[PDB]
RNA sequence: GAAACUGCGAAUGGCUCAUUAAAUCAGUUAUCGUUUAUUUGAUAGUUCCUUUACUACAUGGUAUAACUGUGGUAAUUCUAGAGCUAAUACAUGCUUAAAAUCUCGACCCUUUGGAAGAGAGUAUUUAUUAGAUGAUGAUUCAUAAUAACUUUUCGAAUCGCAUGGCCUUGUGCUGGCGAUGGUUCAUUCAAAUUUCUGCCCUAUCAACUUUCGAUGGUAGGAUAGUGGCCUACCAUGGUUUCAACGGGUAACGGGAAUAAGGGUUCGAUUCCGGAGAGGGAGCCUGAGAAACGGCUACCA
């Protein structure tokens, strides 16, 4: 009554049991979408008992992920289900012979499964586009703590 | 030629079905020659 | 760009076809066919600049379009211009009986081996994919975009096939693993012929292989480049620049000159 | 040549963006296809209208502009018939659509209980017409009729919602097919967690 | 051989930055997200079963040119009206000779297997079930089915020599072999995206971007097919001193290898690589054009 309506005009999965599944009275019929994108990253326990129809998941669609895959600090939180990262590196100078800082930004969606939080490290893979910015998406989030300013911090993660 | 199709295609599903089951009978047959010095 | 190229440019045109650059301007382009652009030998450069057979371009489009049928490429009659033959087949000249590999140097060039009218038989493939198609049936495909029917099981999908053209049958095959034969088709180490020493994958999107030899040299390749010449130090061809070995440029000096 | 190239955007940082392509011809863009019903030919005399589009690859792809029947699926019994579908009511995407009766993708539409009331009356013995007459048997039971109860006792608990549906001839069910893309229109039967929900959005809609 | 019919290419280039500070472009993405001639490879028994005068395939129908002519007109790639005839083009089209052909298999009867009597195709739809018992990290993946139900397909009325073997003796074949097809798949053909590094300066750029996109997310719809691309529908987004908004650099735009040391040198006036072919518009081909050099029509 919540996680379906929720304004949303209907959240259904890519495996359409539901309804039906009132055919096998007896064993378990809660399902929901199963995945595992493999790659070495472990499938999120909050995603499969989850509520959540998130089709932009990379566990709960078809969704792929292909080739390259991010590491990155969290800049903002805002937003419904997406975030963006910033990655801090260094370019060199070929006279100067030295280097200066640089920032990507980057466009990442977020599965409800992993819980954000502004400020934390992140991992995101390589999944079909999403949206104007959006390419990335979030597999595997560690937490970090920054005492204020995101911007200020800057590693060479 | 039509004809023909259908009868090289059991031809060759057969004889492949037939070596399948010596195959297996072989498989499972060295199965019992691996585990029986392990006894 | 406007539609799909349909040229190509002598200056562009491959260094594997060891081309006349004065030459002209153009060079035959390879026709869509088994195997890939880069990855080929058209005809008219396999009878002209090779074989020598040919000479002028009309020499060519004599010999390929004359009602007697001069050229067989694995077992078949061709009369196109730039068919590509590609790595491991089998080319005869009927007029001469005349049987070749198609395989790289050492150093990476085209070169054209002699066989046996035993070696004429057997050709070998590399397995590309391996699917169950329609009707419950096993289908396996070669990089000579061979496509198989009902082929023997235990066949993993980077595997080498024995073929024995004359009755289109199999026989032998070998897949690679730590311990085989192999020849390179492409890569800054091409026409190598060594002992799979072992194969680590990524997955990340790209596995890669280490390789032995005559004098014992180190090799690294992606597998995709990776052709199992044969299986358990058995080379299965035989190999053209005597075996597949190449020099230091001080070897070759040291050999021939001898410095 | 209604394109779609993403190059009349403003990047990112929303600064304009230049061109120096003229609209290119692989990124045509179809005029839109809104697709009527014909339960209601107070007009309209030609039932169902479909218009093939010649695609790319050299395909053809056929185009609902107008129809009247589809296809529909009953989820939980696997059985799926040919039908007239009745009125569409919500659409989600918009409530215009509804209101010109168009066919989207996943619109919410009314069908003909006829096949399925046909069919569940014949595997099971029940007609779902008024309630009273329930079930229609055989004479005798010795035979094969000794299976409509095996089946029927499987508790067919067809939810409260399923029931009423049949007798009042209409049935929900939401549609899975691009009108405007293959020309058909299919879809399935509603039951359990949306049934519940968009009957919601109908109760509350209207009261 | 005239001519026509064909059937093909005639989306190729080639000159053109004019733009363009933009991914243009470089790498750097597979594309579970997209399309695919080209090329092979492959390749296709379930089309009736009307309640076999299936007619009977001693393979249909047309339709047409081209063609002979009758012409017209300042005059057309003009065109008229007359007739013709093709056909690898329209338009088809029972596939018998019974009980079609598929799919169990008893059984012996040994093989010739005999097998009883066991049972019976696809483009287009969904809808379920596969899938435990291919594959992925990977799948709702396939390729399965599966029903339905789809003005929807499919399916050589080929020609070419090769017609001498088979039995029959006309016969039945014998089709050989290709030419001439279709089929879907991947087969390169592709593109088409696509991450991941990199244009001049500028903080005297600070802030930016949200009415429909600034974001998310969502309904659809387009899109051939990915995508705010849009329909909505809302999320407020988020970009950013690593200067983000942003500004300013007519900016079209930039591969080889040797080499103790040195010797030297290359690809060849831009490898690379986007945007113009009076103005505008719309349209065109198609596998395949933002079709320059197809149109139109409009303007000039």
């Amino acid at each position: 009554m919540d996680t379906q309506i929720q304004r949303a005009y209907q959240k259904q999965d890519g495996v359409f049991l539901n309804s039906k599944k009132l055919l096998a009275k007896k064993t378990s019929a809660g399902v929901r979408y199963y995945k595992n994108i493999g790659l070495g990253f472990k499938t999120p326990k909050e995603a499969i008992e989850g509520t959540y129809v998130d089709k932009k998941c990379p566990f709960t669609s078809n969704l792929s992920i292909r080739g390259k895959i991010i590491k990155g600090l969290v800049i903002s939180t805002k937003m419904n289900r997406t975030v963006i990262i910033r990655r801090d590196y260094l370019h060199y100078v070929r006279k100067y012979n030295r280097y200066e800082k640089r920032h990507r930004n980057i466009p990442v969606h977020i599965s409800p499964c992993f819980s954000v939080k502004e400020g934390d490290i992140l991992v995101a893979g390589q999944c079909r586009p999403i949206s104007k910015t959006v390419r990335f998406n979030a597999l595997q989030v560690v937490p970090n703590e920054i005492i204020g300013s995101v911007r200020k911090q800057f590693l060479l993660f | 030629e039509k004809t023909q199709r259908y009868v090289k295609t059991n031809a060759a599903k057969e004889e492949y079905e037939k070596f399948l089951s010596e195959w297996k009978k072989q498989r499972a047959a060295k199965a019992h020659a691996a585990s029986a010095p392990v006894v | 760009a406007r539609g799909p190229k349909k040229h190509l440019k002598r200056i562009n045109a491959p260094k594997s076809w060891m081309l006349n650059k004065l030459g002209g301007i153009w060079a035959t382009r390879p026709s869509q066919g088994p195997h890939k652009l880069r990855e080929s030998l058209p005809l008219s450069v396999l009878l002209k600049e090779r074989l020598n057979y040919a000479l002028n371009g009309r020499d060519v489009t004599l010999i390929l379009n004359d009602k007697e049928q001069n050229v067989f490429v694995d077992g078949k009659v061709r009369r196109d211009k730039g068919y590509p033959t590609g790595l491991m087949d089998v080319v005869r000249i009927e007029k001469t009986d005349q049987s070749f590999r198609i395989l790289y140097d050492t150093k990476g060039r085209f070169v054209l081996k002699s066989l046996s009218k035993e070696e004429a038989k057997y050709k070998l493939l590399k397995v590309t994919a391996k699917a169950i198609g329609p009707n419950q049936i096993p289908y396996i495909v070669t990089h000579d975009s061979r496509t198989i029917r009902f082929p023997n099981p235990e066949i993993k999908i980077g595997d080498t096939l024995k073929y024995d053209l004359v009755n289109n049958k199999i026989e032998n095959f070998a897949h690679l693993e730590s311990g085989n034969v192999c020849y390179i088709q492409q890569g800054n180490n091409i026409g190598r012929v060594g002992i799979i020493q072992h194969i680590e994958k990524h997955q990340g999107s790209f596995d890669i292989c280490h390789v032995k030899d005559a004098k014992g040299n180190a090799f690294a390749t992606r597998l995709g480049n990776i052709f199992v010449l044969g299986q358990g130090k058995k080379s299965w061809i035989e190999l053209p620049s005597g075996d597949g070995v190449r020099e230091t440029i001080l070897e070759e000096r040291k050999r021939k000159f001898s410095y | 040549g209604i394109s779609r190239d993403s190059k009349h955007k403003r990047r990112a940082t929303g600064g304009r963006m230049p061109v120096h392509r003229k609209k290119r011809a692989f990124e045509k863009g179809r005029p839109i296809s809104m697709t009527k019903l014909t339960t209601q030919s107070t007009t309209i005399t030609e039932k169902r209208r479909i218009r093939p589009v010649r695609v790319r690859g050299g395909h053809l792809k056929f185009r609902a502009l107008r129809l009247c029947e589809g296809n529909f699926s009953w989820g939980s019994e696997n059985i799926t018939r040919k039908t007239k579908i009745l009125d569409v009511k919500y659409n989600a995407t918009n409530n215009e659509l509804v209101r010109t009766k168009t066919l989207v993708k996943n619109s919410i539409v009314e069908i003909d209980s006829t096949p399925f009331r046909e069919w569940y009356k014949l595997h099971y013995g029940i007609d779902l017409g008024l309630k009273k007459d329930r079930t229609v048997l055989g004479n005798k039971e010795k035979s094969r009729h000794v299976q409509k109860r095996v089946k029927r006792t499987k508790a067919q608990a067809l939810e409260k919602n399923i029931e009423e549906q049949f007798v009042s001839q209409r049935i929900l069910a939401c549609i899975t097919s691009r009108p405007g893309q293959s020309g058909r229109a299919d879809g399935y039967i509603l039951e359990g967690k949306e049934l519940e929900f968009y009957i919601r959005k109908l109760q509350s809609k209207k009261k």
